[PDB]
């Protein structure tokens, strides 16, 4: 991707691998944004996870 | 068996962009599967390791390669839940298949 | 201004709220005294015998 | 006999925690690829019937 | 617009935020930011270049 | 707060496994019901 | 108390670094069979507020 909401762009390199090791790479990177994102737009879920 | 060899049984497999690179060495010896520094003890493959270290260095090695800019040292620093859970999960899913 | 979801706090920037995520509503530091295959085993210890609670001095 | 029991329970300094003899126990290092763990055990065992 | 999710600044254009990430931030530590940690790194990647030359100059 | 975050297999499977296997297989053994016999 | 405290460390040589005694620790060999490991607990005593 080139750019992801709450990030800066062109921070991914082409060497990322594809299938799961792309998407876990990207979401471990991406990880603390959302948590605290979601925490500030949604209510939470109703039993922790 | 080899870090490759035993990192596939779960489809962990190297990207075909990553061929024309020496990654043999860091994957052995520049990502950390446990830093005794740095690692939660909650991370502590145990016994279980000589077969949970190499996925932990292959998915580590992943996130590396993934960002722009030089090649950095890749360490586990925590699993949220034990290692030991997950490592018996892993071994469902690999009987379920 | 950024909000918690448990205790409902709020904080002037996001970053300070991750931390505060990261530190106040995480798990607590007693569990990393021993083995999950410990501490399963105590909490159904615990769980067990919480029938024994001592009452508070006000029914007595 | 309950009346006593409950009169006893009710005033008595006395205070009984199972905390206590958990952290005792759980002090104890063994190895983790034995089968058979004795402090599993006894803590299971522990419990009470009914 | 865009907020500094550090600082909590607001900016017009990625480019006035990114400047400002690189220029402010600098040195922070702040998971939400990446930028700042590469550039660290580089700065790391050029002095281990000056270890090599160092001890291996060029001849004319 | 939690329901079933502490749920995992909790003992040895290759032991239960056996032992499971060997109660099986031995199983045609067992006693007459005193109306049969 | 507090300005004497302050003068002090305006004006001293010495310097601490927590690191050299995490580095003196952490790099003891031990099994990761045990299940209690000293060196983890003393960590965990001397790294709050660190
Ligand atoms: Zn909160
Ligand atoms: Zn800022």
């Amino acid at each position: 991707p080139i750019l992801l909401p709450g990030q800066t762009p062109f921070i991914h390199s082409c060497y990322m691998p594809p299938g799961d090791q792309g998407m876990f790479s990207i979401l471990n990177g991406w990880r603390d944004w959302l948590i605290s994102h979601a925490s500030t737009t949604l209510p939470p879920l109703r039993h922790n996870h | 068996a080899q870090l490759v060899q035993i990192a596939r049984v779960v489809h962990l497999s190297i990207p075909s962009s990553w061929m024309t690179l020496n990654t043999g060495p860091y994957i052995h010896h520049h990502a950390y599967d446990f830093k005794p520094g740095i690692t939660q003890p909650s991370a502590k493959s145990r016994d279980k390791s000589i077969w949970m270290s190499p996925i932990l260095k292959l998915l580590c090695t992943s996130y590396a390669m993934t960002v722009a800019g030089p090649v950095r040292t890749s360490i586990v620093t925590e699993i949220d839940g034990s290692a030991a859970a997950l490592s018996g999960n892993l071994r469902v899913w690999m009987r379920d298949v | 201004s950024y909000v918690c979801n448990v205790c409902n706090a709020r904080f002037s920037t996001m970053s300070a709220l991750s931390e505060h995520l990261r530190s106040d509503h995480r798990d607590d530091a007693s569990t990393l005294l021993a083995t999950p295959m410990i501490n399963n085993a105590i909490r159904s210890f615990l769980t067990a015998w919480d029938g024994i609670r001592i009452l508070s001095p006000d029914v007595s | 006999v309950e009346a006593l029991s409950t009169l006893l329970r009710s005033v008595t300094p006395l205070v009984l925690d199972p905390t206590v003899l958990t952290n005792a126990i759980t002090t104890i290092s063994e190895s983790t690829t034995q089968t058979i763990s004795p402090i599993s055990e006894i803590l299971r065992l522990l419990q009470p019937m009914g």
